[PDB]
RNA sequence: AAAGUUGCUGCAGUUAAAAAGCUCGUAGUUGGAUCU
RNA sequence: CAAGACGGACCAGAGCGAAAGCAUUUGCCAAGAAUGUUUUCAUUAAUCAAGAACGAAAGUCGGAGGUUCGAAGACGAUACCGUCGUAGUUCCGACCAUAAACGAUGCCGACCGGCGAUGCGGCGGCGUUAUUCCCAUGACCCGCCGGGCAGCUUCCGG
């Protein structure tokens, strides 16, 4: 209190804050490569997806929508981007 | 047979079984109960008063501070331990007793510290309390010289030294189990069951930990592997700017629902 | 007069020069003889009001005289004293003592063009007491004091030649109204102005400066 | 204090700190004292960072060295667990001690037998010593304090973050503050440790003293 | 403060608070002025010099005084930057 | 004029006179940032 | 056995609703806040004169039913109380639009101290449980974020 650099907050405090209440607002989500166990293709999937993303070659269910982050099925691998 | 002040408080009339009844003056002149004072003038005076030698009192003090039971017991307890050690020394050869007490072993459990095991009036599954057992229920009940100690600290240090301790009944004690208070901040134990603040750190941080000792000089002491006891839930609240009744109201955390038209003082 | 405080011991000797270096360090004054030695040759006294309050007990209502007085040297110092005593002369005497204990500096400023000695409040200030609000506004030279009589007395004692005054609340309560204008003068002093923007160079404290004197 | 390679923490210092249980605090936290906590361990005890309280001890020592006269420094403790300790703290430098019940009006009522005018105040326990902090907020008196985590910081200028409930921790920290003020005051040097053992400042229970002389 | 002739027409100048730049009043009996001594950089000896900080009564009453003193000591280099 | 007891400057509406039982709603009043 | 009534305990510093208000199970119908969102549109908004919708209880018109209670009333004692008891209390369809209809406290927006409890949603994590469950999930534990109901503390200021 009464002495804190509002221009340079600590990064853990910026990650702690609400996504709109940061100094420059930014999303908490990400895009990710998903590799189906029955194949080896790459699918670009939003972390907070609301639709059932299907495999382009296997036509299998990749993620299940939830209230928050999407639930990937068991057996498929994922890797974050950027 | 060394008579402790607890034996005088419990009206333990064991002058017939033992003949070497000796004790110190301040353990009998500090009793504040008038019935014990009245009973002291009726009993025959076979009791003798003496003071232990400084060397033996000192060595009692070093292994009392080695065994960790140092702050729990008082100066009169030191005098009683010194007198019974001297009586054992000038009756029996001193090679029987030992020093460098054994390190304590760790053996945890999932039971809660406030589980009422070995309380006579309850029933865990039989377990019944008759009027014939009221005289029997005193403590955990299982040659020339013995001790009439009652508090667990003196019995603990005597069984750590291997000295045979006696009770109000005829037979001796083989196992002695009780509860002590252990600090989880500065790791110091206290056997005083009524204290609430710690000795070294000084916080209100003592918790119930069980102990059990045997005749051989082996001690094992049980924690509780229950996360209910060790959590800082109701421990932080804002304070206002600056007896046993109403005890359960304090054990509630302040940050909780009380009724809207009731008030905490 | 014997001194019982360290500041009293300092003012008993000719080690501390004026009242302004007591006021600079905001030290509490607990003896009226300090200001009697400093500026008591030019103080002027006046009683504002006397009211008997009654405390009823089984032997009747005991009568307690609240005396309202105010003092000042007409040059920049003013104090207001209230004391509840048992009779009249003790009440006015102890009220004089308390008004001596509560003497504050008075910052005086200009209205415009800054020629001669300062004559007005430096800025529009407001004092509060109870529901009573008193506002002091700078005035040109020769305006005099446009006030109620109680602020007339207080502002003449403070040395303020010219002032406009407004008042809100139960001004018929004399104690609250006198305390409101006293608060207003204290706030004339405690206001921050761009001429007080220079960085403060710090001076040795009189207790720290005269420490060999307190050793002996 | 300043990264000058002579006033830093030593291995003996941290060893004796962890031996005396100073670093562990209470179960409450006041939000003005968040910068002295390292972290919150899951047991429920706030630990106090050792370098922070080292620097705060050095700042308090620098504040207490700066007074040339050791006689006008008040050192007060109401709880018995520091009481005799502050008496020996007087034997450190000559700062006047007040142990036991504090007389109201000691700092503010000049017509008293016990009327003192110190220049710094050092306080063992802010919760037990609420009256001397209240009176120090009336006479322009600065304040050093030994503050636990569950301690308010009102009118406290240097709060030493330490366990002050236990006798060993408070006696040790009084001994350490005395050693620092005597080290850079001019009495002792840095090449040799102070001959006074830390256990000398420790408060002793009467139950401890009735069986201390038994082991002679 | 000053008239147009350049003369100093004022009783005295008050001390401004080192924490919040507030004017410390003449009847602010909770305000402090504190002296902190420095040491020699090679031997840690009190060399007689000092540094002065004044804190008004409002900052002390808020409980935010030691934070202000620590920040000022950081500004003057008394407390090390490895804090 | 006092009356800041008609209040734009400039009043009030828990307990003293005083906020509609609640919501929607045209008129009227007010309306984010941005272009050398 | 039947008749109508009413949903105890659980039931709270709880939840939902615009308010009045809402508590037996299951099924159907259409709404809804908060949350999550690297969706879409791009100022579409705030407040209310006129105007409109709902609005406890009592009361009024018409149909049905009247278990209990019960204004008025008839008895007995002494305005109080007891026995009996009409309208009403209940359901359906229209009127009425009033309450201490309360936070005796407009609505929207911004700033201004702390704490930890709780309801919901989201996120992260040692760990314990579905008789050392053989990965996930529900139940707990710790911590964070958002909107809430609601407390304690403070010389923020008023
Ligand atoms: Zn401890």
């Amino acid at each position: 209190p009464l002495a804190k650099d509002l221009l340079h907050p600590s990064p853990e405090e910026e990650k702690r804050k609400h996504k709109k209440k940061r100094l420059v607002q930014s999303p908490n989500s990400y895009f990710m490569d998903v590799k189906c166990p029955g194949c080896y293709k790459i699918t670009t999937v939003f972390s907070h997806a609301q639709t059932v993303v299907l495999c382009v070659g296997c036509s299998t269910v990749l993620c299940q929508p939830t209230g928050g982050k999407a639930r990937l099925t068991e057996g498929c691998s994922f890797r974050r981007k950027q | 047979v060394v008579a402790d002040a607890g034996a005088f408080l419990r009206h333990a009339a064991l002058q017939d079984i033992g003949k070497n009844i000796y004790t110190i003056r301040e353990v009998v002149t500090e009793i504040r109960d008038k019935a014990t004072r009245r009973r002291l003038a009726v009993l025959p005076y076979e009791l003798r008063f003496k003071e232990p030698l400084p060397e033996y009192v000192r060595l009692v003090t070093e292994f009392s501070k080695k065994t960790g039971d140092y702050p729990s017991l008082s100066a009169t307890d030191i005098q009683v331990l010194a007198l019974t050690y001297q009586l054992e020394a000038e009756f029996v050869g001193v090679s029987h007793l030992k020093q460098e007490p054994q390190k304590v072993k760790v053996s945890s459990s999932i039971q809660h510290p406030e589980t009422p095991l070995h309380i006579s009036g309850f029933h865990l599954p039989g377990g019944w309390i008759t009027p014939s057992n009221i005289k029997q229920i005193q403590q955990e009940l299982e040659v020339r010289v013995g001790c009439l100690t009652t508090d667990f600290a003196m019995q603990n240090v005597l069984l750590q030294m291997g000295l045979h301790v006696l009770a109000v009944n005829g037979m001796l004690i083989r196992e002695a189990r009780s509860y002590i208070l252990r600090c989880h901040g500065c790791f110091k134990t206290t056997s005083d069951m009524s204290r609430v603040f710690c000795s070294h750190c000084g916080n209100k941080t003592l918790k119930k930990v069980s102990v059990t000792v045997s005749d051989d000089g082996t001690l094992h002491m049980h924690f509780s592997r229950n996360p209910k006891v060790l959590n800082p839930r109701g421990l932080r609240y804002s304070l206002p700017t600056p007896s046993t009744l109403g005890a359960g109201r304090r054990r509630l955390n302040p940050n909780a629902s009380r009724k809207k038209f009731v008030k905490k003082r | 007069w014997m001194p019982v405080t360290k500041l009293g011991r300092l003012v008993k000797d000719m080690k501390i020069k004026s009242l302004e270096e007591i006021y600079l360090f905001s030290l509490p004054i607990k003896e009226s003889e300090i200001i009697d030695f400093f500026l008591g040759a030019s103080l002027k006294d006046e009683v504002l009001k006397i009211m008997p309050v009654q405390k009823q007990t089984r032997a009747g209502q005991r009568t307690r005289f609240k005396a309202f007085v105010a003092i000042g040297d007409y040059n920049g110092h003013v104090g207001l004293g209230v004391k509840c005593s048992k009779e009249v002369a003790t009440a006015i005497r102890g009220a004089i003592i308390l008004a001596k204990l509560s003497i504050v500096p008075v910052r005086r400023g200009y209205w415009g063009n800054k020629i001669g000695k300062p004559h007005t409040v430096p800025c529009k200030v407001t004092g509060r007491c109870g529901s009573v609000l008193v506002r002091l506004i700078p005035a040109p030279r020769g305006t005099g004091i446009v006030s109620a009589p109680v602020p007339k007395k207080l502002l003449m004692m403070a040395g303020i030649d010219d002032c406009y005054t407004s008042a809100r609340g139960c001004t018929a309560t004399l104690g609250n109204f006198a305390k409101a204008t006293f608060d207003a003068i204290s706030k004339t002093y405690s206001y921050l102005t761009p001429d007080l923007w220079k960085e403060t160079v710090f001076t040795k404290s009189p207790y720290q400066e005269f420490t060999d004197h307190l050793v002996k | 204090s300043g990264a000058l390679d002579v006033l830093q923490m030593k291995e003996e210092d941290v060893l004796k700190f962890l031996a005396a249980g100073t670093h562990l605090g209470g179960t409450n936290l006041d939000f003005q004292m968040e910068q002295y906590i390292y972290k919150r361990k899951s047991d429920g005890i706030y630990i106090i960072n050792l370098k922070r309280t080292w620097e705060k001890l050095l700042l308090a020592a620098r504040a207490i060295v700066a007074i040339e006269n050791p006689a006008d420094v008040s050192v007060i403790s109401s709880r018995n667990t520091g009481q005799r300790a502050v008496l020996k703290f007087a034997a450190a430098t000559g700062a006047t001690p007040i142990a036991g019940r504090f007389t109201p009006g000691t700092f503010t009522n000049q017509i008293q037998a016990a009327f003192r005018e110190p220049r710094l105040l050092v306080v063992t326990d802010p919760r037990a010593d609420h009256q001397p902090l209240t009176e120090a907020s009336y006479v322009n008196l600065p304040t050093i304090a030994l503050c636990n985590t569950d301690s308010p910081l009102r009118y406290v200028d240097i709060a030493i973050p330490c366990n002050n409930k236990g006798a060993h921790s408070v006696g040790l920290m009084w001994w350490m503050l005395a050693r620092e003020v005597l080290r850079m005051r001019g009495t002792i040097s840095r090449e040799h440790p102070w001959e006074v053992m830390p256990d000398l400042y420790f408060y002793r229970d009467p139950e401890e003293i009735e069986k201390e002389e038994q082991a002679a | 403060m000053q008239n147009d002739a350049g003369e100093f027409v004022d009783l005295y100048v008050p001390r401004k608070c080192s924490a919040s730049n507030r004017i410390i009043g003449a009847k602010d009996h909770a305000s402090i002025q504190m002296n902190v001594a420095e040491v020699d950089k090679v031997t840690g000896r009190f060399n007689g010099q000092f540094k002065t900080y004044a804190i008004c009564g409002a900052i002390r009453r808020m409980g935010e005084s030691d934070d202000s003193i620590l920040r000022l000591a950081k500004a003057d280099g008394i407390v090390s930057k490895n804090f």
